[PDB]
RNA sequence: GGUGGCCAUGGAAGUCGGAAUCCGCUAAGGAGUGUGUAACAACUCACCUGCCGAAUCAACUAGCCCUGAAAAUGGAUGGCG
């Protein structure tokens, strides 16, 4: 259906993330701060759900 | 944890260093901690391994004891994974030959070293036609029945060439094993001496 | 088994542990013995026979395949014998007062304990097992008068007997 | 607190030859010419390395948050010798669950058409910027090869084609549909 | 590694949870940070190594700027700026 390393090409742009809890903005997964200027640099950050 | 515990490490070391004159140094790039469970057990009777880390660089201070010159030679080789194997029994080679086991095989990409790997004019056995890997490179083969054969030989790769990445793989397809030094042995020292694994100390 | 479906010999290991009397709720081995020509009744009562006779608080158990014969033997775990070294068994169905007991003193059953533990240590001459299953301890807690919190700093026996 | 001097110095070899206008640097080597201003930068651009051997930046008196651009200068000229020297190159691979992703080039890169993503009509069209050769692999099967010298001309061009095959109203975790980024490379190796 | 350790079996062999609970190989591996897996595995993290050459790390505290910060005729540091 579609290819294991192909796949997993895709879930390192679209999956493994760090999300902003305050302004669910979308971050890469190193992040200890958010981008926005909006939200605070808040660091209550939490990974992108994995789809089950 | 390690003001007084590294305190203790010197101590082991600079003992192993004046009791035991005999030295071997290997290198262990790949192991296992079960692996040494069995090695240090299937030569309990004579060998001890000790295996420590940056602060091998340590034979300064014990030759700092005023007392021995000679382990100057020992500067040079105290870097890329090495620890030492300390053994009071050791007449000659006669127990360096009985340590070599089965290691390192799998051939990788980019490597240069051992001799000029040969592949006798035998039936691989593989599945039906597989030739891209013969046809790729170009070797005269033909289809018996089933099996693949080789109808011909010459060297593949010689000393001190590169082998690609699809010369490589064939050949750990073939179960040929070749391209391979690691955990066995690196350096000899016994009494101040330099001896050099291109073949004539063992 | 490499090319094509030869058995050859058959001798293969297979281990597994839990034992009550056997089992047989409509349950034993399979997704590993149905393939094999073993059975799930008559390979399964057979294991009682064998690992019967006071075996009847949790085992393990190693089965030898012969063409169609289950060898059932008890291979003894290094926490198993010491909990049947025991004050020996009250089984199941009261008994009611779990399995935190604990008073079994196993002095020189211990001895006898880490001597029929097969080469499975890789072993210092019992100068350092008598305090490795002798620190396993949850249960019985020492010789008759003691703790287990003071046998691993001494031990005034069989390092040289043992060897 | 004001840093009194920081520096760095770039080791230029001997394929190229880089010549300073004040602070504009042009940097000639074997594939072409590439130039890059820096009058937004305010630094002091030396070459001290005689027959040709250093480009040396330094700041001067400045503090925090002008000290880090320092080394950021120094990156934006090795990328500019390893992009002339080389060349850079791109790759991306295809990805689809049923709907194959169908790619042509048109002029010679310049336009890179995309049928069929998630089955949409809506052909999608992207140019590439100036000197970037877009081109259709092979020895693989959904893969494009992006080259030229620029890193900045090329990188966002391959974005351009990766920021164009992205799904509305779907769930991206499950949909992992489009063209991504799959090596960062270069064109010779050496 | 001793190790399907013990409790818990509904599965927890390190890992829903808890009493815990230490040795061997030691270089170093917590009877385990987690990913997850019915459980493993597989992966990973502590811990320890291989490479590099000198400053690095953590918790607090305060100054300024940002977030918190949404109202209705257009709009007010007095204005320009
Ligand atoms: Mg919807
Ligand atoms: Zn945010």
């Amino acid at each position: 259906i579609i290819e294991p390393s192909l796949r997993q090409l895709a879930q390192k742009y679209n999956c493994d993330k760090m999300i902003c809890r305050k302004c669910y903005a979308r971050l890469h997964p190193r992040a200890v701060n958010c981008r926005k200027k909006k939200c605070g640099h808040t660091n209550n950050l939490r990974p992108k759900k994995k789809v089950k | 944890d390690r003001a007084t515990w590294k305190s203790n490490y010197f101590l082991k070391i600079i003992q192993l260093l004046d009791d035991y004159p005999k030295c071997f140094i290997v290198g262990a790039d790949n192991v296992g901690s079960k692996q040494m469970q069995q090695i240090r057990m299937s030569l309990r009777g004579k060998a001890v391994v000790l295996m420590g880390k940056n602060t091998m660089m340590r034979k300064a201070i014990r030759g700092h004891l005023e007392n021995n010159p000679a382990l100057e030679k020992l500067l040079p080789h105290i870097r890329g994974n090495v620890g030492f194997v300390f053994t009071k029994e050791d007449l000659t080679e006669i127990r360096d030959m009985l340590r070599a086991n089965k290691v390192p095989a799998a051939a990788r990409a980019g490597a240069i070293a051992p001799c000029e790997v040969t592949v006798p004019a035998q039936n691989t056995g593989l599945g039906p036609e597989k030739t891209s890997f013969f046809q790729a490179l170009g070797i005269t083969t033909k289809i018996s029945r089933g099996t693949i054969e080789i109808l011909s030989d010459v060297q593949l790769i010689k000393t001190g060439d590169k082998v690609g990445a699809s010369e490589a793989t064939l050949l750990n397809m073939l179960n040929i094993s070749p391209f391979s030094f690691g955990l066995v042995i690196q350096q000899v020292f016994d009494n101040g001496s330099i001896y050099n694994p291109e073949v004539l100390d063992i | 088994m490499p090319p094509k479906f030869d058995p050859n010999e058959i001798k293969v290991v297979y281990l597994r542990c839990t034992g009550g009397e056997v089992g047989a709720t409509s349950a034993l081995a399979p997704k590993i013995g149905p393939l094999g020509l073993s059975p799930k009744k008559v390979g399964d009562d057979i294991a009682k026979a064998t690992g019967d006779w006071k075996g009847l608080r949790i085992t393990v158990k190693l089965t030898i395949q012969n063409r169609q014969a289950q060898i059932e033997v008890v291979p003894s775990a290094s926490a198993l014998i010491i909990k049947a070294l025991k004050e020996p068994p009250r089984d199941r169905k009261k008994q009611k007062n779990i399995k935190h007991s604990g008073n079994i003193t196993f002095d020189e059953i211990v001895n006898i304990a880490r001597q029929m533990r097969h080469r499975s240590l890789a072993r210092e001459l019992s100068g350092t097992i008598k305090e490795i299953l002798g620190t396993a301890q949850s249960v019985g807690c020492n010789v008759d008068g003691r703790h287990p919190h003071d046998i691993i700093d001494d031990i005034n026996s069989g390092a040289v007997e043992c060897p | 607190m004001k840093t009194i001097l920081s520096n760095q110095t770039v080791d230029i070899p001997e394929n190229v030859d880089i010549t300073l206008k004040g602070r504009t640097v042009i940097v000639k080597g074997p594939r072409g010419t590439l130039r890059r201003d820096f009058n937004h930068i305010n630094v002091e651009l030396s070459l001290l390395g005689k027959k040709k051997k250093r480009l040396r930046v330094d700041k001067w008196w400045g503090n925090r948050k002008e000290l880090a651009t320092v080394r950021t200068i120094c990156s934006h000229v090795q990328n500019m010798i390893k992009g002339v020297t080389l060349g850079f190159r791109y790759k991306m691979r295809s990805v689809y669950a049923h709907f194959p992703i169908n790619v042509v080039i048109q002029e010679n890169g310049s336009l890179v058409e995309i049928r069929n993503f998630l089955g949409e009509k809506y052909i999608r069209r992207v140019r590439m910027r100036p000197g970037v050769a877009c081109s259709v692999s092979q020895a693989q099967k959904d893969e494009l090869i992006l080259e030229g010298n620029d890193i900045e001309l090329v990188s966002n061009s391959a974005a351009l084609i990766q920021q164009a095959t992205t799904v509305k109203n779907k769930d991206i975790r499950k949909f992992l549909d489009g063209i991504y980024v799959s090596e960062k490379g270069t064109v010779q190796q050496a």
